[PDB]
RNA sequence: ACAGGUUUGGUCCUGGCCUUUCUAUUAAUUCUUAAUAAAAUUACACAUGCAAGUAUCCGCGCCCCGGUGAGAAUGCCCU
RNA sequence: CACGGGAAACAGCAGUGAUAAAAAUUAAGCCAUGAACGAAAGUUUGACUAAGUUAUAUUAAUUAGAGUUGGUAAAUCUCG
């Protein structure tokens, strides 16, 4: 690509984006669509969250790790 | 080659006991190269059209041995009987596109049980076969689906408010374009 | 309760009825070969040798589990009727992960027309292979399996590799491996060849599909021919457990029977070549006594 | 990383000292930063073109 | 509701636990409010806490 | 090889066929021994046959031998947790010594199983990349799929550049 | 090289003779046929019921160029050539 | 190598033969190439129909929503592969492409039958 | 290395060189079509074109991709 | 190193001089991927894709030329 310290083109310094056209009753239920469908993977966002949050307290000091972590004491001894 | 449907008659036939005899017939076949260590490649096709490239292979000098699937006779002699590996193009002496040719035919005639190979003893892939899990039983249907309602209320196209589309419309002047409305259920085709 | 092929009162039966023969499940196969190992035993060395050698052999003869035929897969899990073109082909998604066995994987399917289905039987058999392939098995169905090649390696009495093929590649509750399984056993006493599955790891499932079929006619007149009564009294033994219910069941009850005079009642009662059975009885019974 | 023969650089450092002095004692005051010509959208400071959606 | 493979998820996963009850599983919103796009957002430095 | 009084042990099979296995807590062991007397052969032979086994298996524990210093052999395990484990050797075996080391410090036949069965799972069946980590180089290789075009041609109605010439016309 | 190639096949020992000197049964564990003991010789005679004294480790004239070939260090490209026939 | 920033990102390499494309399903790093680097891979998608005749598609669900929680970002056509495998929503890019289909192959049909008269 | 040629009137031993095998570039001769992979002289200097845009302004990215192997014995693996 | 000093930078895609035994198009697009932006329809991307050129290499064939003939090492008749 372009670094920052390239000059940009000739052809493109005169020129500046073209929005396209717009649909108006499409654009408005394509909108409701993407909030309803962005609040649902933010809540399945927050759940795999939560699982993630519950499978490292099992991991770290889970009511198996604590048996472990006494069995290998006792056996030491 | 007289037989043209039935390779293993010229095996069977006498032409080829006076011949060959009990041996293979590659047996008497030697390969001339540059010393004392062949090349890893042997020649790669020896009879291109008519002509015939010097010494001819063992199984490609005589034109009454075809190489096919039916002949096991002919394919058990390029297969190790103790190993049961396929030789190789240097350890044979037929040119490679006869050497790839050996080498399907073996596969396609192993495939159908005239030529025999090792059958090992494998276990059964499930250690418990469960039939209950969900995975393969049927799940209780969703109240949606019972219905005939698609699985979330916004799937379906619903009409906008005019007051929403004159607020949308007032906006994007300029840029507006022909309104469409709720789409058809059921795409026809041409 | 109902007997089941994993009964001990079935396996302890199919074990002495199969026998042990190391020549024949300890034999030189088609595989690469290496130099021997040589050392040098005493004979109580020599006969725990042969002791660890049975052993082994018993997982050798470990059985293949014989399951009924498994119920279709038919459910629908969402229907998008918006997805009724947009695809010409249809989506196969798999549920991949180690920790999981193969029997609880989501094989789940969109249609073109835009359902979600649950993947049938034979397409979720062939994405476990394609995700995690095992050696011995096939993606495609192989032309083996056919029944003109099936035939052919019949001819060359090769059924041991047959069932061996068929138990690597099939599953033991689909339908083609039923169906393949029971072909091999009307081959088998079609022709008489049961010298083959004499001492492999089949002999008790064809033996528990004869007892199931009610055919035994075969099977009788061979073991009483191969000089073995053992493994002809526990084979009417297993006929009396899973038909309890039966004029040759009964008949053994009432009049209790000796181990070779259970094989007259079943002879007389049930067998359709009962003429045969017993001829082949009155000729071991006029031999054995006489020459031993 | 860290070895025996590292160069200890110092106009690497005196860079820093001088880019940071010449951020603060040359930083543009917002009046000319967000200087606009209204008859091409174009801001003098930047050098960039407004959208054609706020013309 | 849940999506069709993500809820037949959890009816297989209590289902191997031997949960008997049938009770359709949902998904919660109360904590996936979001503000629109024509929201400002705040321009000081956040604090970690 | 043959110099060395015996070869066998400089081999890679001798030092992968020793199983002792220490714990995360196993930091260093200290053999002190002796040159001289009868008490001592299994200490001399524990020194010349099984400390390479350990070590090969335990790369990052410091083994560190000692001559005539103690007038009885003996081993030190220093632990993470700084417990000096003192282990008396006077009269026992070379076997012997080995059967102690791994019955008061080792790791289980289940625990090394547990470990290798997780190690299993970093190779995955299904995933896709160089033969050095994955099984498959590129998916065209499977049976069912659509084959790779530097071994079998693809159909012209699959090319890209029939598509393109369609399209111009 | 003919000499020296007589004089070794002709020294070697048979099984029948190994089993003689050490009165004990010489039995081949094939690696195809798995655990099986294939009995080759039988030493006949007097059968000692003492076994061989098992060494825990075995003091044999080991060869470097066998150890690299069991390593699998031999990287030349003169070992593994494809070569003809018998 | 050594980045400034940005953020995991579950997307699809596009790992395979001229004519004949293949992704990887992975979790790679934003500012990492396309078939570069990656943290751990997912799954497989064959953009081809085979023999039989489906699009097959690999997702490695339990490692997916494990990253995801942790913070993977997802890129569109992964979002269309899962809203299509059911573990989540239907993205509404394919329900407007829908949409447009349908109202093209109206406009196809009326043309069509236009044209014929 | 399964080796072979080569010292001497001649033999044995020691000992070096070369040949036999595979791969990559350039040169010569010849040459028909496709598929796939790769395009490799230069950290010597560059005519010219394109390669960083998006957006109701703010802002965000702007050697990130990509290119190269000059220097560094640089470095591999690990907290 | 990069405040500063030489001094006006392709060790980006193509191409041009010198140099070297060494020789790809100064061509088309974001349809599909990755990246950037925007809430978004959507825009850009010489990355990438689809291509043009090259016996550098493997495969199919529509094609037959090169090397060698004292030993190592397969293979020579007659002339100067
Ligand atoms: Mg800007
Ligand atoms: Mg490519
Ligand atoms: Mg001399
Ligand atoms: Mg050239
Ligand atoms: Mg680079
Ligand atoms: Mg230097
Ligand atoms: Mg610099
Ligand atoms: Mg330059
Ligand atoms: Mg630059
Ligand atoms: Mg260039
Ligand atoms: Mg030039
Ligand atoms: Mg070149
Ligand atoms: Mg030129
Ligand atoms: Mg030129
Ligand atoms: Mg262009
Ligand atoms: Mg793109
Ligand atoms: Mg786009
Ligand atoms: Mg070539
Ligand atoms: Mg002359
Ligand atoms: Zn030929
Ligand atoms: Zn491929």
């Amino acid at each position: 690509r372009k670094t920052r310290h390239d000059p940009p083109a000739k052809s493109k310094a005169g020129r500046v984006a073209t929005p396209p056209a717009v649909d108006p009753t499409e654009f408005f239920v394509l909108t409701e669509r993407y909030r309803q469908y962005r609040q649902t993977v933010r809540a399945l966002r927050l759940e795999f969250m939560s699982e993630v949050r519950k499978k490292l307290h099992e991991a770290r000091a889970g009511v198996q790790a604590e048996r472990k972590a006494q069995e290998d004491a006792a056996e030491h001894r | 080659s007289p037989y043209k449907d039935e390779p293993w008659k010229y095996l069977d036939s006498e032409e080829y006991q006076n011949r060959y005899g009990s041996r293979p017939v590659w047996a008497d076949y030697r390969r001339n190269h540059k010393g004392g260590i062949p090349p890893q490649r042997t020649r790669k096709m020896c009879i291109r059209g008519n002509k015939v490239a010097g010494n001819p292979c063992p199984i490609c000098r005589d034109q009454k041995l075809h190489v096919d699937f039916r002949n096991v006779k002919l394919l058990e002699q390029f297969v190790c009987a103790h190993t049961g590996i396929i030789f190789h193009a240097p350890y044979t002496g037929v040119c490679m596109k006869q050497h790839k040719k050996l080498t399907q035919a073996i596969q396609k005639a192993r495939d159908h049980g005239l030529l025999r190979y090792h059958i090992p003893q494998v276990e059964p892939r499930d250690l418990d076969f469960s039939t209950t899990h969900g995975a393969v039983s049927s799940t209780p249907p969703a109240p949606t689906l019972v219905s005939g309602d698609p699985w979330y209320p916004w799937y379906s196209w619903k009409q906008p408010p005019e007051r929403e589309l004159s607020r949308l419309r007032r906006l994007y002047q300029g840029r507006l374009r022909e309104e469409s409305g709720p789409p058809p259920e059921l795409m026809p085709e041409v | 309760r109902k007997p089941t092929f994993m009964d001990e009162e079935v396996q302890n039966i199919l074990i002495k009825m199969t026998g042990l023969d190391l020549q024949k499940i300890f034999k030189p196969a088609l595989q690469e070969l290496k130099p021997p190992t040589y050392k040098l035993m005493t004979q109580a060395q020599l006969e725990e040798a042969t002791k660890q050698a049975v052993e082994a052999a018993k997982v050798r003869l470990k059985m293949p589990p014989v399951l009924e035929e498994r119920a279709p897969i038919n459910d629908v899990l969402a229907e998008d009727k918006i997805l009724e073109g947009t695809e010409t082909a249809k989506y196969v998604f798999t549920d991949i992960s180690y920790s999981i066995p193969h029997r609880e994987r989501f094989i789940v399917v969109r249609e073109p027309s835009g359902t979600l289905r649950k993947a049938s039987w034979e397409e979720r058999d062939r994405m476990i292979q394609v995700y995690f392939p095992r050696e011995g098995r096939r993606i495609l169905t192989p032309v083996i399996f056919k029944e003109e090649n099936l035939q052919t390696m019949y001819s060359q009495d090769q059924h041991v590799d047959v069932l061996n093929l068929c138990v690597a590649q099939f599953e033991p509750d689909s339908a083609e491996y039923i169906k393949i399984h029971h072909h091999t056993y009307e081959d088998i006493d079609k022709c008489g060849k049961y010298d083959l599955l004499r001492s492999t790891r089949h002999f008790g499932g064809m033996a528990w599909y004869f007892v199931n079929k009610k055919k035994i006619d075969g099977l009788l007149i061979d073991q009483i021919q191969r000089d073995l009564v053992s493994d002809a009294t526990s084979l009417v033994h297993l006929y009396h457990i899973l038909h309890p219910d039966g004029q040759s069941a009964q008949e053994a009850k009432k009049q209790g029977a000796e181990g070779l005079h259970l094989i007259k009642v079943f002879a007389k009662t049930e067998a359709q070549k009962g003429a045969y059975i017993e001829l082949t009885l009155q000729a071991y019974q006029e031999a054995f006594i006489t020459h031993s | 990383m860290a070895r025996k023969k590292v160069r200890p650089r110092l106009i690497a450092e005196l860079a820093r000292r001088v880019r940071a002095l010449r951020e603060q004692r040359e930083r543009p005051r917002d009046s000319q930063r967000y200087a606009l010509d209204y008859e091409t959208m174009m801001r003098p400071h930047s050098g960039n073109r407004l959208p054609m959606r706020a013309w | 509701p849940y999506p069709p493979l993500l809820r037949a998820m959890i009816l297989a996963q209590r289902q191997k636990y031997g949960d008997t009850s049938t009770e359709e599983p949902m998904l919660n919103l109360e904590r996936a409010r979001i503000d629109p796009w024509d929201y400002p957002a705040k321009l000081e430095a956040k604090t970690k806490t | 090889p043959m110099k060395g009084r015996f070869p066998i042990r400089r081999t890679l099979q001798y030092l992968g066929q020793g199983d002792v296995v220490f714990k995360d807590s196993v930091k260093v062991m200290t053999v002190n021994y002796n040159t001289h007397g009868e008490l001592g052969e299994g200490a001399r032979k524990f020194v010349f046959f099984n400390i390479p086994q350990i070590q090969y298996k335990n790369p990052w524990v410091q083994i560190t031998m000692f001559k005539n210093m103690t007038p009885s052999p003996f081993l030190r395990f220093y632990l993470d947790s700084g417990e000096q484990v003192l282990v008396d050797v006077e009269s026992k075996s070379n076997k012997e010594i080995v059967e102690h080391i791994r019955k008061i410090l080792g790791k289980n036949e289940e625990t090394l199983e547990k470990e290798e069965q997780e190690k299993k799972q970093l190779s995955h069946p299904a995933h896709f990349g160089p033969r050095k980590y994955c099984l498959r180089e590129c998916m065209c290789e499977v049976e069912g799929q659509v084959p790779c075009p530097g071994l079998v041609p693809l159909p012209k109605e699959m090319t890209g550049k029939y598509k393109a010439a369609l399209k111009a016309t | 090289l003919t000499r020296g190639l007589f004089l070794g096949l002709s020294r070697q020992e048979t099984h029948q003779q190994l089993a003689d000197k050490k009165s004990l049964h010489v039995v081949e564990f094939r690696e195809e046929c798995g655990p099986l003991p294939i009995v080759v010789a039988s030493p006949q005679g007097a059968l000692r019921k003492d076994p061989e004294p098992e060494d825990e480790v075995p003091d044999i004239t080991l060869d470097w160029e066998d150890v690299k070939a069991a390593q699998g260090m031999k990287r030349s490209v003169w070992s593994g050539l494809k070569r003809a026939a018998t | 190598r050594a980045y400034r920033g940005g953020h995991l990102t579950i997307r699809l390499a596009l790992g395979g033969c001229t004519n004949r494309p293949f992704y990887r399903i992975v979790a790679a790093h934003s500012k990492c190439p396309r078939d570069g680097r990656f943290v751990e891979q997912l799954g497989s998608y064959d953009p081809l129909p085979n023999s039989h005749g489906e699009k097959l598609v690999a997702l490695n669900f339990d490692r997916i929503r494990h990253w995801i929680g942790c913070g993977a970002h997802l890129s569109k056509p992964v979002e269309k592969l899962l809203g299509l495998s059911g573990f989540y929503p239907l993205h509404p890019m394919m329900i407007t492409n829908a949409e447009r289909l349908r109202r093209k192959r109206a406009r196809e049909v009326l043309l069509a039958s236009q044209k014929t008269d």
